[PDB]
RNA sequence: UCUCUCUUUGCCGGCUUAGAUCAA
């Protein structure tokens, strides 16, 4: 019944039309509509996956791909797995006889790397692209060559945003039909300051305590620029709860960002029964897959917090960026769905006048590395001659080439180098962490440099409380600190992990995170068929406590990332950058001499390094003379 | 931080500790209430 | 070496946090560490001695007797600072970074630009040398005059600064603080 | 009626404050009593069991 | 829901403050007697 | 004249620049 609800219903001849008579398809339309979860029951009910035919739709995001698989399975009355499944990165739920087939775009990366046509597919689509993830673009990229290869090939796109028009040229109009559907929206209202605003929180809260004494009940979604506004709402909120008038409602603050563990962010789906008004404070996540209904007011400060990579200094620095219009519009629309609603924008429409329509891409805004490490896999000599839909700075490709030539996987001529550049490009992890593992059958102790990896890659493994349990955790820390850096604090600890079997009250009691110790597992699991692929060994382990020699590994891996420390606290990268400790790692105050690290977060005064391990002088010496 | 609005407790604690101290104390007393600064418990022992 | 109870830190950042215990003692040694003893007991020597090793040259037993090394007559402290103050090399650090073979690199991808080609990116790299905002609205033009940006031994990091401190031989800000030109009606 | 969880904590401390009195460091001429005390118990409980 | 901002039916006073204090002490505190079984423990 | 209980019942560390300072 819920299938028939839906208004995707109404065009299922069309849609299957414009599918059968154009090669490409560009749908579009609003999220929950049924585009993600009716068009594949509705081309399997045509017929396009008769006859071993397979229905492959890309669904970027790991939870949202599993969820559409199982409610999809659930909906069309299938054991879940049998007809429909799920492939995530590093984790696979799939059978031969499944006809929906959801999947990770890196994945099928890996599967246009070792099948350049994909024979086992007649119909791809492509889901949730508007997102504009760096994946996602690489591989709508590698599709443009694959359908002007296949003719029997299809492709369906579905997008959130008004981009129809770009992919048309970029597809070329005989090719590819423009469809847009019909939703319905409640018609939702913009109020705009006449003047620019000096304090958009100020703000925000007085004109949410005037919706709340001056209108109708209703959830009130805000949307602020990042996680560090969040308490200082909550702090105001309280103060206008303790002096709030009987004529208004009792005002229920909730925070919404991404850094929360899940319970806080099931905290907000809570119905509060009575006289309970609810009040979103949330940063970008109640943007797309969020559904809270009865939202009726929604409040934007025109301000939200990204991530930018800068390749000449390695860093990352989390910046405040005024909204695009598309997301504004969204923002406005989000308000509205079961009854009409109102949006105050704290800005005047000349100030909206201005702003750059769609927010960049992230092949765009990424790491590249791991995108010319698939191109050069691909066979790409030359990376001008990829379909990019939008030019990449050619400074970061440089930029990058550079970086992958001093890491060795390219040569002089920028070609593979050895049996090592092929490997490395058949590695789903980044260049600088596969050296170690795939130099480590050289020195025997391949099993520690791989749970290291798989550490790195899982995440962080320890949980840090904000309450008075946080001393608690540093005695529950207090038996595994190793004097020779976090890293191998965390290899005694995923020791001692497997060690304790797989106890989940050790793990509370520890204070440690199962879920990123499990995704570790089978992130060892899928790089031993890794390296087995290359018939390389999973058994060796070094017999003698001297970690030394995995040192070597790692110094081989993380050769740009060595500092030394300096007088006045802070420490000299080799690069000459002046970085500081965060005060996470163990040696914060140490003082030691030398160190490495992985990873560097940058912000308005000071650059932060992360996974602090430390090293000697004459090992960096001899590594670095040959 | 530093003041607020003089909730009930922070107000009791501070009759009891004007009680056992004294009133040329009140850096010792406003080692209690750690919202407030010495200046803060004078001005509202003399005004309210 | 059980790196010590590592309890005592807990929370605390710096300008509370008792004082550093060489054994779990407040207090200092060395010379220039703050410490009104050095050494063993204000004294040159050691615990347990020193002498020399014996002495025999007859062009034979003379190359038993070896050199000198730079470790076997220094401390705990000296090689610690031996291992800081190595710092030499670099070279191909320096080469690729801040293009050289990176130029040949761009002769692999055919670059081919004459007119180069820019992205929006770049447009956010200007963004490094903008802004990161000031918890300001979108449309607020903000105001000019509210916007900001020799040596010897030191004074005693305790003795703080102050107008005391500064240089009274001046010569800085030649031109810069000063205008070319001035408006005269 | 919930007030918190910082206020009860520093509701607590005041109230170990208030009855805390008998000095700062005579806590130590007490103890050193006791810790005699129980040594010579000990004392005369090892001649009594001899 | 923990957000019951209803003024409580009682209100702390310092009078209850001091008492609430008090009620820490206990009794003296009792030792073992010690037993004097001859002339020994005697002088 | 006993026993218990209540009530009446007058009642038995110093000094100085408050010694000096105090943000998670």
């Amino acid at each position: 019944i819920q299938k028939k609800l839906l208004p995707i219903t109404k065009y299922r001849n069309q849609l299957l039309y414009a599918v059968e008579q154009n090669q490409i398809t560009i749908v579009l339309g609003h999220t929950g509509c049924g585009k993600t979860t009716q068009i594949p029951q509705f081309l399997y009910e045509a017929g396009w996956a008769s006859q071993n035919g397979i229905i492959g739709c890309t669904q970027p995001r790991r939870l949202v791909a599993k969820s559409v698989s199982e409610r999809v399975s659930l909906e069309l009355n299938s054991p879940p797995g049998s007809l429909c499944g799920y492939s995530i990165q590093f984790d696979h739920n799939v059978s031969e006889k499944t006809k929906i087939k959801y999947m990770t775009d890196g994945i099928l990366l890996n599967e246009i790397f070792f099948d350049p046509l994909l024979e086992r597919y007649s119909i791809v689509i492509l889901d949730e692209v508007h997102e504009r993830t760096l994946s996602t673009d690489l591989l709508l990229g590698v599709l443009k060559r694959i359908l002007e290869k296949r003719n029997d090939f299809r492709l369906v796109l579905s997008s959130a945003s008004v981009d129809a028009n770009k992919l048309s040229q970029f597809f070329g109009q005989d090719k590819v039909c423009t469809m847009s559907i019909e939703g319905k929206l409640f018609p939702v209202e913009t109020l705009f300051l006449q003047k620019p605003t000096e304090n958009y929180v100020d703000s925000a809260i007085e004109t949410v305590i005037n919706i709340n004494s001056t209108y109708p009940p209703g959830d009130i979604l805000v949307f602020l620029s990042g996680r560090k506004e969040i308490e200082y709402c909550i702090k105001k909120i309280e103060d206008s709860l303790i002096h709030a008038s009987e004529d208004c409602q009792t005002l229920v603050p909730l925070p919404l960002h991404a850094g929360l563990t899940v319970d806080e962010q099931m905290r907000v789906f809570n119905i509060y029964d009575g006289d309970f008004r609810k009040v979103i404070f949330s940063t970008n996540i109640a943007e797309t897959s969020i559904t809270i209904d009865g939202i009726v007011y929604v409040v934007d400060s025109g301000f939200n917090k990204q991530r930018i990579y800068n390749p000449y200094t390695r860093t990352s620095k989390l910046i405040n960026v005024p909204i695009s219009k598309s997301s504004a519009i969204q923002r406005s629309g989000r308000a509205g769905r079961t009854m009409r609603g109102k949006v105050f924008r704290l800005y005047t429409e000349k100030a909206y006048s201005l702003m750059k329509e769609e927010f960049e891409a992230d092949i765009l805004n990424c790491d590249m590395s791991p995108l010319v490490l698939f191109l050069k896999g691909l066979g790409l000599k030359n990376i001008l001659q990829f379909p990019f839909f939008v030019r990449p700075p050619t400074v970061h490709l440089m930029a990058a080439l550079e970086d992958l030539y001093l890491l060795g996987v390219l040569d002089e001529s920028g070609n593979l180098t050895d049996p090592l550049g092929i490997q490395i490009s058949n590695s789903f992890l980044d260049a600088n962490i596969s050296k170690a593992l795939l130099t480590s059958n050289q020195f025997g102790c391949t099993h520690e440099i791989l749970s290291i990896a798989s550490i790195l890659t899982a995440g962080e493994v320890f949980y840090n409380p904000t309450s008075s349990s946080k001393n608690d955790a540093f005695v529950a820390h207090s038996s595994f600190f190793a004097n020779e850096g976090d890293i191998i604090t965390a290899l005694n600890v995923f020791e001692s992990f497997v060690g304790n079997k797989k106890d989940l009250q050790w793990c509370r009691k520890n204070y440690l995170n199962y879920q990123t110790l499990r995704q570790a597992l089978d992130i060892r699991t899928h790089l031993v068929r890794f390296l087995n692929k290359f018939s390389i060994p999973t058994a060796q382990r070094l017999p003698s406590s001297d970690c030394s020699k995995i040192l070597k590994c790692l110094l081989d891996g993380f050769v740009r990332n060595v500092a030394h420390l300096q007088n006045d606290g802070s420490y000299k990268t080799i690069g000459g950058k002046q970085v500081w400790l965060d005060s996470s790692s163990v040696l914060h105050e140490k003082k030691t001499p030398w160190i490495m690290y992985s990873s560097a977060v940058e912000s308005e005064t000071q650059i932060f390094v992360k996974n602090i391990s430390k090293i000697e002088s004459f090992w960096l010496d001899k590594y670095y003379k040959r | 931080l530093k003041g607020g609005a003089w909730k009930n407790t922070e107000d009791e604690i501070l009759k009891a500790a004007v009680s056992k101290y004294g009133k040329n104390q009140w850096a010792r007393i406003s080692s209690l209430l750690v919202r407030k600064t010495p200046k803060q418990c004078k001005a509202r022992w003399y005004e309210w | 070496f059980d790196l010590e109870p590592s309890r005592i830190n807990q929370g605390v950042p710096v300008w509370k946090q008792e004082a550093r215990d060489e054994r779990n003692r407040k207090r200092f040694h060395g010379a220039f560490t703050g410490g009104f003893s050095a050494g063993y007991f204000n004294t040159v020597g050691s615990k347990e001695g020193w002498q020399p090793k014996s002495w025999k040259s007859s062009r034979n037993e003379n190359k038993s007797v070896h050199g000198m090394t730079i470790d076997d007559i220094m401390d705990e402290e000296d090689r610690a600072d031996q291992e800081l103050s190595k710092v030499y090399t670099s070279k191909i650090n320096t080469i690729d970074t801040s293009d050289s073979i990176g130029e040949k690199m761009l002769k692999n991808l055919g670059w081919n630009g004459h007119d180069f080609v820019i992205s929006p990116f770049q447009g956010y790299y200007d963004d490094t040398k903008l802004t990161n905002q000031a918890y300001h609205g979108i449309g607020y033009q903000a105001d000019d005059v509210f916007q900001l940006e020799r040596g010897g031994f030191g004074s005693g990091v305790l003795n703080d600064d102050g107008i005391e401190d500064q240089d009274i031989y001046d010569l800085g800000a030649p031109k810069m603080r000063y205008d070319k030109s001035i408006n005269i009606t | 009626i919930d007030m918190d969880e910082d206020e009860k904590e520093m509701l607590s401390e005041a109230r170990a404050r208030l009855a805390n009195t008998q000095g700062k460091k005579a806590k130590r001429k007490d103890r050193e009593k006791q810790l005699e005390l129980t040594r010579r118990l000990s004392h005369l409980q090892k001649r009594r069991e001899l | 829901r923990v957000k019951n901002k209803n003024p409580a039916p009682i209100q702390i006073s310092a009078e209850q403050l001091l008492r609430e204090a008090v009620e820490r002490q206990d009794v003296a505190f009792v030792p073992p007697k010690i037993n004097i079984t001859d002339l020994e423990e005697l002088q």
